[PDB]
């Protein structure tokens, strides 16, 4: 029990799991506060890694209202990718998303999560087509091993 | 296990740029980190995801990635730095470390002094002798110890052991025991320890009598 | 079962040692399986109260 | 301030069972992740096990698989490591170290978990005498030598902590017997092998606190 970081992280549960591609991101998310009122920032990034690319994507964000004292749980429902950025190798390979809040521009909690992505059939598994179709790729989310990153930001 | 880590060891000196790569088995930029270790204490963290500099650490550190290939890069390498670095891959499953990569400082060639030292008589009355054979102060650490009892060849009887590279000098010592019988070492006249090191134009050869 | 101890007085050594053992007897035989203490020339006391032994160097020859 | 500590370290009997704990200082163990990392001595990092928060949930390596177990009580914020059917290969160091996203922030000092059949034994300290085979242009070598103990580790300082310059305690090296075995040497001006005064104090916490007087010749 430290004397740092007025808001903590109590539970974060991917409510639509697993998901098509194209499915919006559901995240239950339940929190502590105290409390200075700047309202807090909510913002999902996608991570995807080729051979020479790195590409990074800020999928949705969202603004909490309320600075309530004590716990609370709200649900970030995240628009899903934009196919068209992301490198097509990594479409149906393994990616990261990071789930980000940020108090006054300045983030203190990041939570990480490992995604895989596949095709739902599995003949375009055995066999994918030379272009993928997103519309068959199904992503999965490694929500029970959450890699949790804290910083530490002025909130006064 | 153990990713494949290059250069396993490194000679290198102050101000020079340093570049490490670890042989990964996956391309997301997140799951790599990289460590430096100094001996006898914790790693401490230097890069995380691929390429982000933990808080506090240098400039000169940084991380990179290229297909499954990241890279640590040391821009000039300061006396601090020489250590062992590993990187590691927290992968869906499971973690890995890299097999390391030391990193020694270079310096003049130092050749060793040589000392031996016959069984002692306190333990040469319970039994067993133990015959000790010193190299102090001495660079580089790729040196050769040869044990002779009556000139005739010992292998298999001795064991070695090298401190670490010191911090001051920046030499290495080395100890071979060789341990016989009070039987077998009452056996034999001489006693003769021959080292050969670069430092030394010819092998040298510390010898006793009393067997 | 019990910590049963040494104390090495001699010339040159000079220090204590533990050992666990059911009977001081088996303490005694553990104890002399350390070269340094098989030293012959030892005197060798024992106290149960405190349950120590104790060695003592002398020349003692002939 | 923030830090961790493991404990329980020791030495087991092949077939064994040993819990480590390790205490966390500062950050609670409910909001990080927390890992046990092993590294046998003179070898590299390996990683044994982890615990995710929110929802508990168990990494293994497959070394460990089945024997070891991890976990973390928040009320004691504190986390364990049960090894059970502990081997001799299990032998090393263990840290806990608390979890950074993807990599390990802070680090515990480590404990050292000896396995294997061998039982304790305290050291024999023996004397490196110093000898004129040892006055090499004015400087001589002189030395002890710590014979068959177990388990490590072993601490040699020289008359008690005044000598500590030309000293060179080299490591430990478990010897055929399963036992290990080193030496500590130092360095001295031959003028002073008759008259100065040279003693190395051995400590095996066998609880042994053994001094020895290296004599010439």
């Amino acid at each position: 029990q430290g004397s740092s970081s007025i808001v903590s992280l109590l539970g974060i549960k991917v409510l639509n799991n697993p998901a098509k591609f194209t499915d919006p991101y559901e995240f239950e998310i339940t929190f502590e506060c105290l409390s200075l009122k700047h309202d807090l920032e909510w913002k999902l990034t996608y991570v995807g890694s080729s051979r020479s690319l790195d590409h990074d994507q800020e999928l949705d964000s969202i603004l909490v209202g309320p600075v309530p004292v004590g716990v609370n749980k709200f649900v970030f429902s995240a628009d899903p990718p934009s196919a068209e950025l992301i490198p097509a190798s990594e479409l149906v390979s393994v990616t990261v998303i990071l789930l980000s809040c940020s108090y006054d521009g300045r983030e203190f909690v990041r939570v990480g999560y490992y995604v895989n992505n596949e095709y739902d059939e599995e003949e375009l598994r055995e066999n994918p087509p030379a272009k993928v179709q997103v519309d068959h790729i199904v992503r999965n989310i490694l929500a029970e091993k959450p890699r949790v990153t804290r910083f530490n930001i002025v909130w006064d | 296990i153990q990713m494949t880590q290059s250069p396993s060891s490194l000679s290198a000196s102050v101000g020079d740029r340093v570049t490490i790569t670890c042989r990964a088995s996956q391309s997301v930029s997140s799951a790599v980190a990289w460590y430096q270790q100094k001996p006898g204490k914790a790693p401490k963290l230097l890069i995380y995801s691929a390429s982000s500099l933990y808080s506090g650490v240098p400039s000169r550190f940084s991380g990179s990635r290229s297909g499954t290939d990241f890279t640590l890069t040391i821009s000039s390498l300061q006396p601090e730095d020489f250590a062992t670095y590993y990187c590691q891959q927290d992968g869906w499953s499971l973690i890995t470390f890299g097999q390391g990569t030391k990193v020694e400082i270079k310096r003049t060639v130092a050749a060793p002094s040589v000392f031996i030292f016959p069984p002692s008589d306190e333990q040469l009355k319970s039994g067993t002798a133990s015959v000790v054979c010193l190299l102090n102060n001495f660079y580089p650490r790729e040196a050769k110890v040869q044990w002779k009892v009556d000139n005739a060849l010992q292998s298999g009887n001795s064991q070695e052991s090298v401190t670490e590279q010191d911090s001051k000098d920046s030499t290495y010592s080395l100890s071979s025991t060789l341990t016989l019988s009070k039987a077998d070492y009452e056996k034999h006249k001489v006693y003769a320890c021959e080292v050969t090191h670069q430092g030394l134009s010819s092998p040298v050869t510390k010898s006793f009598n009393r067997g | 079962v019990t910590t049963y101890k040494l104390v090495i007085n001699g010339r040159t050594l000079s220090g204590y040692t533990t050992t666990t053992a059911v009977d001081a007897a088996t303490a005694e035989k553990v104890f002399k399986q350390i070269d340094m203490v098989s030293s012959v020339d030892g005197e060798w006391t024992y106290d149960d109260a405190t349950k120590t032994f104790t060695v003592t160097e002398k020349p003692e020859k002939l | 301030e923030v830090q961790l500590v493991e404990s329980g370290g020791g030495l087991v009997q092949p077939g064994g069972s040993l819990r480590l704990s390790c205490a966390a200082s500062g950050f609670n163990v409910s909001y990080y992740s927390i890992h046990w990392v092993r590294q046998a001595p003179g070898k590299g990092l390996e990683w044994v096990a982890s615990i995710y928060p929110y929802y508990g949930s168990t990494s293994y390596a497959d070394s460990v698989k089945g024997r070891f177990t991890i976990s973390a009580d928040t009320s004691k914020n504190t986390a364990y490591l049960q090894m059970n059917s502990l081997r001799a290969e299990d032998t090393a160091v263990y840290y806990c170290a608390r979890g950074y996203g993807w990599a390990l922030d802070y680090w515990g000092q480590g404990t050292l978990v000896t396995v294997s059949s061998a039982s304790t034994k305290g050291p024999s300290v023996f004397p490196l005498a110093p000898s004129s085979k040892s006055t090499s242009g004015g400087t001589a070598a002189l030395g002890c030598l710590v014979k068959d103990y177990f388990p490590e580790p072993v601490t040699v300082s020289w008359n008690s902590g005044a000598l500590t310059s030309g000293v060179h305690t080299f490591p430990a090296v478990l010897q055929s017997s399963g036992l290990y075995s080193l030496s500590s040497v130092v360095t001295v001006p031959s003028s002073s092998l008759g008259t100065q005064t040279y003693i190395c104090n051995v400590n095996h916490k066998s609880n042994t606190k053994v001094d020895k007087k290296v004599e010439p010749k």
